[PDB]
């Protein structure tokens, strides 16, 4: 879901 | 106060359904008579149904919803609502982080069924 | 009084999920700004999810649930509950017959999502 | 669907309180086991308490709220809400006219007491 | 989760009423826009109204209920309920001790008025 | 209100 | 009821 979603998705 | 604990009518079938709105994977545990009766898991930021199941409230009727994310318990909010003196909803919200939208796992319990 | 009509915050994504507890096939219509936005249709006596969908409340924010079985409108009951001033549920029950269990189609609307 | 009828735990003391928001004089009748247990009356457009009492739910637990204005029955809306699996509210709104604000008589029933 | 905090429609008249069910003297503070707007106080184990008042939700709409007993903040539980998409209740229970009946002070906020 | 009711009222 | 007896 954008740069936001990707980070969240990656780290969690 | 305690949240996520509901006294249902005993030996009664009820629906339990969980939705997810969080980057973290949600684990929803449903205890009946202080023992796990169902465990749901899944990840979604789009309100996906991560679990739905019919259970029996058992001899005590005590039903407890527990939510965690990678083992970290979420903060819970809950309440029961009754419509036309018959239709029951037990509702749980949960927060796994800091933004406090309390929708990261949403759990709906409904009864009667059938 | 009118039942099954909820004013959401405008232009807001929300979930709508329908469960069935009846011999009759249930048809759930979800209206947004007075137009049909979603239609679920299924049959179960065991609380099956006959539809779930994420919709947009639109510029008016007005969301209406209608239920019917074989063209006959179901009698509706509804309420909205808000937990910790953030998490919203709009709850609908419906009776397609005479036993008045009002679970024949059960519709849960929740927001916010994400 | 039926409104204003609640199944309380049997033989339990509960508080019932009525507010008025209407030019019409509100009459609130509270039935227990289908017999009138309390009658409130008053007129206010500023939410005045026109009655408060402690009653007993009796052997059946069946409590009904009826509202009329100059003998004309009002349209009722109602629900029951439970907080932390303990604190109970049964809520009634009523409409005596055409503006549909459903606050003309507002009745709150709460238990447990003490 | 935060309890006792509600976002009303701004600049709106609402009613706030408090009942007592405790041996301790209850002190109910109602905050509007984060400043005290009303304080009720009293003792009762029979659901006595210790206060009722009409207030204005102000420019922010933020209404907070706080309960203390002899200086000690009570544990709060709360929810908001809407009937027929119009009639609003903000509900608060509080626990000053260990029996967890959460009725020691009960606060009912309703709107609209008039 | 009985022993307990007195203690109650007395202590609080 | 016969209608229901067929459910
Ligand atoms: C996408 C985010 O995931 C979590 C935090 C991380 O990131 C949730 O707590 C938030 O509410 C939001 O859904
Ligand atoms: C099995 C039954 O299905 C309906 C009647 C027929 O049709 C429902 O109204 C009942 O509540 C029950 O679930
Ligand atoms: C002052 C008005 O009185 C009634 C009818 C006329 O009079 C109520 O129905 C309205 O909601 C409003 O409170
Ligand atoms: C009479 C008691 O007063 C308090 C405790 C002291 O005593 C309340 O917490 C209890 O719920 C009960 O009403
Ligand atoms: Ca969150
Ligand atoms: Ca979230
Ligand atoms: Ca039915
Ligand atoms: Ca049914
Ligand atoms: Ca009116
Ligand atoms: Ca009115
Ligand atoms: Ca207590
Ligand atoms: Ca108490």
């Amino acid at each position: 879901x954008x740069l936001l979603x990707c980070l969240x998705c990656l780290l969690k | 106060a305690t949240q996520g604990v509901f006294t249902l009518p005993a030996n009664t079938r009820f629906g339990v359904t969980a939705f997810a709105n969080s980057s973290g994977t949600q684990t929803v545990n449903v205890l009946v008579n202080n023992e796990t009766a169902a465990t749901f898991s899944g990840q979604s930021t789009n309100n996906a149904v991560i679990g739905t199941q019919v259970l029996n409230s058992g001899s005590s009727g005590k039903v407890q919803v527990q939510v965690s994310v990678n083992g970290r318990p979420s903060d819970l909010v809950s309440a029961q609502v009754i419509l036309t003196n018959e239709l029951n909803f037990a509702l749980v919200g949960s927060e796994d982080g800091t933004d406090n939208d309390y929708n990261d796992a949403v759990v709906v319990i409904n009864w009667p069924l059938g």
